[PDB]
DNA sequence: CTTCCCACCTGCGCCACGCGAGG
DNA sequence: CCTCGCGTGGCGCAGGTGGGAAG
DNA sequence: TTCTTCCCACCTGCGCCA
DNA sequence: TGGCGCAGGTGGGAAGAA
DNA sequence: GGCGCAGGTGGGAAGA
DNA sequence: TCTTCCCACCTGCGCC
DNA sequence: CTTCCCACCTGCGCC
DNA sequence: GGCGCAGGTGGGAAG
């Protein structure tokens, strides 16, 4: 007959007394002041057998909860019914709702603990909240009085597919990468490298207070990937050979003209930097000094610094500059093909690729070469790129066969080069601005400008993917199939 | 002599609802293996003795030899479900004239249209011609019984007429191979564990027309029964052609602008015929027959393929020759049956 | 059968047919798959405490993206309070582990006039879930195949969202529930062709019973299916008519059916037996007869005493004796029909033989292919096959590595640990040591380690032994030795044969 | 046909140190195959000079023969971690008197305690001889550089002491043994696929010492090794002793209880290497040297299924005999090694 | 005469649904 | 006419018992 | 308004082997 | 000699074009 | 200011 | 002899 | 004072 | 006589 009301008036007087469940700590009122009460018969079509009134300290708060009691007597078939007359509840029109249920069950031992786990995993809602209470002593006026307790409170744009480098993402550096970061953590204890004396004093010269290995390096951290970042630079690209700004033979300055520790992908020879052509970090900083321009304080602080552009040209870069560009692309890299973890260390597959690398003959092997090309079709979501430009292309080239050609010799149509890089801008309009799935900035308003798709079809034309003629009259880019199917299913 | 290197399949008889069905026949079977027998009606088994006397009507009208678990099976499955006593009617006597029956059989058409009909779909069939000559009064109802199952010789030149026993032996011999190359019977007969899904899909998912059912018979089509190695065949060989010269059929009708019309389809499918049979010794062809039409170069292949969505609709491009969907050639390589 | 689980069958396949019909009633605008197809099936026995009235299986063009969507059909008759009900059991399947949830509810009720709005309103403003399908139906028309066909329309779609292990509701024994005469190996492979003869061709007549059957039913059970009362079952699933086929046609057979023999005027027993074959392989299996006590017997002896007449009789065949205090009730037909039905579809859905729908796995058919080749389930590939699998698929490997760890964690303490005197100063290992020893280890699986499930006892003079149907398994498969206990280790497991038979790749 | 069943292991020179850094030498030197000679000392070449008149310097060191890749891997390993250049001190005080170096290789002990050591750490050692004989005037400094590379004879009871040559040999002989037997390295010499996968969790995990490491060895002992088979024949002739009598071997105690003494587990032990040996013809024995001194039944095995886990630490019991622990045993043996 | 095993017998817990008393 | 209160269908799975058979 | 042309569901019957 | 395993024909709908 | 990834330009090679 | 085209080596740009 | 294990030692047969 | 593979022995820990 009238049992809940001894529950709700335990609810009211508990919820003074705990201000923190019936709001939340931002804005927790200092003096609330509840009272219990029944619903009248017009305030909905569930009856809400009672409520507790709750007001803040002004005069204007006013919220009502309306609470569900279950007895045992109904069993576990009524847990699920609360649920759906609190929903009900919230609908008529009430701030909140409590389901006050037996603490514990004859079959069921969490009652509100599963209620909780619904309530918050499915339901999203925080305006209803849970009570499980202990048996109650009838022969007490408050058989509840510390019996119950609370369980849960209520309150009241990017490419998407791997990013490559024509020059700085080869497969030695992925490899020698992959190597230094698992010997460091087979050794972390191991001795950081060394500077020549000219370089650290050229350093101290450009940067006062500054670390002359993190400033060499262009990192500032001390994180497992910034050591790892560090040891390679400065071990396989960036070596003391290759550091050399100069050669002081017979007094004549020259580019002493050494190349790193990492081999070209061709294989013909190792890579270079900062030498190689007729201007080049240093080239020009050996010229200068020929002419006398400048001093070798000055050139050590050129090679580090970089050359100003000195108008209508591309500012040349030194050490530290560089060294950000070949980090940032390297390890963007191998983290969006998941051969690293966030933190920075070796996951199975990059562990696998080292693995093919030492059991063969190296990086430049045709089973790292057939890795490189799975991983990068499946993990680097190449194969996305070329499902895009394919059906784009199928739809565009079947309302046309004769699309984008010009008229020949004889009039026989043919596909020359301008119709080709007209049809690969409207494939990057279509994929940037339609797809969006691409994103792209333009500027650099420039003498030369970069072939669209230039590292995706380099990267794809050598791995074999699409045929070594880059185009063709009725397909367009010609996707070698054969090839992608090979390499889907290659199981990494 | 090469063997055709796929799983021979044909286009009225080896659909995806006669082999659910001979699969059904065969699981139901192997749990009652003394079934008796199937069941004739009076005028077949007196039309049967007339033309061979000393044989036995149920493995006359199956075309059977021995009696095997494969053989039971088509004889329970012939008789029952495309054979059904209502397709065996040959004529319905109405107010004194003859007509076909109108009977179909029990297997869907494979589009959801209707079932399909067996010796009675259109005019000059075995039944309508049957139905002409009683009326004409050329023969009685006893060589009407004996033409149903033995069949009407060509009058001129033309093409002779099939009974019963032929068409059965036709539909036999052309779906026990493809059962057997898509190795969904053992041997023996039983159904293999591949012949048990597609069962359970068929029988779950409401039948061989489900998507389901389309999507594992597709994945079986191109992983066993070897229809990715001919899209292969057949794409390596046509980028080899219009790498060479993207214009190698153009057929140059409109003044300037070469159009791939049907003669170059023809021309093209015919080279593609002939390297495959004679350069590479992968298909089997046969002698042609000096008739006023003859079947296309893949007439069953293409279309299969085109029905499943493995090549384009429009089979037809300058520069591609046949298009081919490779999204989804590689998604039902993926099915691991 | 049920009037709620008649109807519910129905609503799934409508359901069903609707979501295949359009699929965008289940998907989303963007992600919609050019054709799905739908079947409707049935919650798995051991899943759960919420139990759904059915889940509707949804494959779409990417075939193994199988979903389920756990339905809630609601009736008139629980009145207009059945709605929070609905959506309270909704978020419990919801929770339970499954993509969507779809209320089935009527679309007119005397109260309101507008079922599925309110649901929507609260589903859409408070509930927050975009996985919860509302339906609204019409009176159904209960005189055709398909009652449901056009009376149901989605007033609310749904959009799709595992790991439904923990169950937290008590302690569940953790191996498959076999019996020693009733869950049998020849029972599971007649059942197995029956389900498979069955799945084929569907919608076979009927079985029949004999005309006094068919007059007793109705003398006691007034108004009810002769078939459904002798097989004890209500409904129309896949599983119920292969157990109402296997029922009437391999145990409760027409010979086995006939109670009594009128033979020189005195009653007597048939001596009928079953055609279901016995582990031993010496008989077949008897039902109702065959001891002094049996059911078959009593009625004889009450018929020839005069205590009832044929009638009575026949009402006593299936509906039971009871008891005068001393004693236990005799069962009927319709009773051990009952208990038969539930070892044995039991231990069948917990060996994975038979899928959630009721049609045969891959495992199935092949115990069914080596029997029928080999020469029946008493063969030696069989056996073998049915070790390998209680082993495996059973988690009786688990229950033998649990009671040799705690074998052994109590032998190495204290060798002799249950030992007493024997004829001299050498201890013995005698029955009563080998009863303490497995009453400690069910003591230590159920109260601490809450491995198994103890209810109650009976409170008769006998006490059915700790382990008895499983022990029993496991010498006859071999993987425990004939002689019951030993000294040093308590019960002797045969390890080679264990490991054996845990990699066969069945 | 006397050979044994299972690998061939020692106790402290077929360690998982022992082939880890072999095989990482191995995956090094595959890599290079042109790399420079280890380097030995000064008078470490004289002395061999003085041993032998024609001898390599590094091929008598070692024991080595021929040339091969095998043996180019054992001279690197032995001449990098374990006959280390601080190693190959014989003394190293030079003050008044001359002392033991002390000198540890680079190769962790399976305990993890502290790394190996030969010919230092107890009374009886070649070094420390060596420095009691030289600091009493008994040899000369070129004398006792020419005993650690030949040996001192016996000068006592019955045995002889071992230089670095023969040591070298009997290191080199386990561990290729152990090593081919297991089959993580090819007949040329190669490391095969689950050698690589010990080298990759080796490095990957923290060393040869870390739980998975372990795990990774006990499962290639149990499984590639024939351990199962030794564990199961020692169970089931264990069983068929006990069957007869629970209390076999047994002897009086204290009250009278039957207790299993240390004497009753070395008489059961014999019995079952008799019955091994003599009966089933599985292991392969040789006489005892006739010693004081004599090593236990199943010295190697035991400790290797006692460490790995498979064996409980309490060595015996009363009415087993050997407690095998068998749910490690079931769980180490499904595991793809 | 007593106790164990195995083929037979036997029904306890508990959820979900339905009908009805009270308000 | 809503809400529980109580009954029960059905379901899943766990608990007895007679006769051979050894001791 | 009528003549072709391709395509599937519905028809034939080589061609080798015992 | 016939059975076995495949291969090679036609007839009406839809279309396109004159 | 550091970090994600975009955007250039020499110089063989291959021809007009 | 002059024009492009690709690759390997080289440059900054929007954004908390 | 005695015994056992496990790192460090030591030769045994046989082609 | 070199290889594949068996056999001892000191020092700590526990009784
Ligand atoms: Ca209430
Ligand atoms: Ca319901």
């Amino acid at each position: 007959n009238a049992e809940a009301d001894f529950a709700a008036s335990e609810v009211a007087r508990m919820l003074v007394a705990d201000p923190g469940l019936c709001y939340d700590a931002a804005s927790l009122p200092a003096s609330i002041s509840a009272s219990a009460s029944y619903e009248p018969s017009a305030a909905g079509w569930p009856k809400a057998d009672g409520l507790v009134s709750v007001l803040e300290g002004g005069t204007s708060t006013q919220r009502a909860i309306a609470l569900e009691y279950k007895r045992p007597q109904e069993g576990i078939h009524g847990l699920l019914t609360a649920i759906g007359q609190a929903h009900g509840y919230l609908h008529k029109g009430y701030s909140g709702a409590a389901i006050v249920i037996p603490g514990r069950y004859s079959s069921h031992p969490t009652p509100a603990e599963y209620v909780r786990d619904v309530l918050n995993a499915i339901s999203g809602s925080r305006a209803i909240a849970v009570f499980s209470y202990s048996p109650p002593d009838t022969t007490s006026p408050t058989p509840f009085a510390g019996r119950i307790q609370c369980v849960r409170p209520l309150v009241f744009p990017k490419t998407q597919w791997v990013h490559m480098r024509e020059g700085s993402t080869t497969r030695d550096a992925f490899f020698r990468f992959l190597q230094v970061a698992k010997r460091l953590s087979a050794d972390p204890t191991a001795p950081r490298p060394t500077l020549r004396s000219e370089l650290v004093a050229a350093i101290g010269r450009l940067a006062p207070g500054r670390d002359p290995i993190e400033y060499i390096t262009n990192t500032a951290d001390n994180k497992f990937l910034t050591k790892v970042w560090q040891f390679f630079w400065l071990e396989w690209l960036a070596t003391p050979a290759v550091l050399t700004p100069w050669k002081l033979e017979a007094g004549v300055y020259s580019a002493p003209g050494a190349r790193t520790r990492i081999l070209r992908e061709d294989g013909t020879d190792f890579s270079q930097l900062w030498e190689g052509r007729v201007n080049s970090l240093k080239e020009t900083i050996a010229g200068m000094l020929n002419r006398g321009e400048i001093s070798e304080a000055q050139g050590w602080e050129a090679f580090v610094g970089g050359i100003s552009a000195t108008g209508g040209g591309q500012d040349k870069q030194g050490v530290r500059a560089r060294a950000h560009s070949y980090r940032e692309d390297i390890d963007s890299a191998l983290a969006q093909l998941r051969w690293i973890e966030d933190d920075g260390l070796p996951t199975d597959q990059g562990y696998r690729f080292m693995t093919i690398c030492e059991r063969y003959g190296g990086a430049n092997s045709r089973a790292a070469i057939d890795y490189m090309g799975a991983t990068l079709i499946q993990t680097g979501r190449y194969a996305s790129f070329l499902h895009y430009i394919n059906r784009l292309s199928e739809r565009k080239f079947a309302e046309n066969p004769l699309a984008y050609t010009k008229p020949g010799p004889g009039g026989m149509p043919v596909f020359t080069e301008e119709s080709y890089w007209e049809y690969l801008q409207d494939l990057e309009t279509k994929l940037t601005d339609e797809l969006r799935v691409m994103r792209k900035v333009s500027g650099r308003a420039r003498p030369r400008v970069r072939t669209t798709f230039q590292v995706e079809l380099t990267l794809l034309r050598n791995y074999g993917f699409v045929s070594s003629t880059r185009h063709r009259l009725g397909v367009g880019i010609p996707i070698d199939w054969e090839q992608v199917v090979q390499a889907l299913n290659v199981d990494l | 002599g090469p063997k055709t290197q796929w799983v021979h399949m044909r286009e009225g008889s080896t659909t995806r609802d006669a082999f659910f069905r001979f699969l059904q026949v065969a699981k139901r079977l192997s749990a009652d293996p003394t079934a008796p027998r199937p069941t004739l009606r009076s005028e077949l088994v007196a039309a049967i003795g007339r033309l061979a006397p000393g044989r036995d009507p149920i493995e006359y009208i199956t075309n059977t030899a021995d009696n095997k678990f494969l053989t039971k099976v088509w004889q329970f499955f012939w008789l029952e479900w495309l054979a059904t006593p209502a397709v065996l009617t040959p004529w319905k006597l109405e107010a004194g004239v003859y007509s076909a029956p109108g009977a179909r059989t029990r297997i869907l058409r494979e589009d959801g249209t209707d079932f399909s009909q067996l010796w009675e779909g259109r005019v000059n069939s075995l039944k309508e011609t049957i139905a002409g000559m009683l009326n004409r009064g050329e023969i009685s109802e006893a060589q009407g019984w004996e033409a149903f199952v033995g069949g009407i010789s060509a009058t001129g030149g033309g093409q002779d007429k099939q009974g019963v026993r032929a068409r059965a032996h036709s539909y036999r011999e052309d779906i026990d191979s493809a059962l057997a190359q898509l190795r969904w019977i053992e041997d023996d007969g039983l159904p293999t564990d591949q012949g048990y899904r597609f069962m359970t899909i068929c029988e779950r998912y409401g039948g061989a027309n489900s998507r389901a059912a389309i999507d594992y018979m597709g994945a079986t089509l191109i992983q066993t029964g070897r229809y990715a190695s001919f899209l292969h065949y057949i794409n390596r060989l046509s980028e080899r052609k219009f790498a060479e010269n993207p214009l190698a059929y153009t057929k140059p009708g409109p003044g300037g602008m070469p159009v791939f019309t049907e003669e170059s389809y023809w021309e093209y499918l015919q080279d593609l015929e002939t390297k495959l049979t004679d350069e590479l010794r992968v298909m089997r062809k046969v002698s042609g027959r000096a008739r006023p039409r003859v079947r296309t170069t893949f007439q069953v292949e293409l279309t299969l393929l085109r029905n499943y969505g493995f090549v384009s609709s429009t089979r037809h491009r300058l520069g591609v020759g046949i298009p081919i969907d490779w999204e989804q050639v590689v998604q039902a390589l993926n099915v691991d049956l």
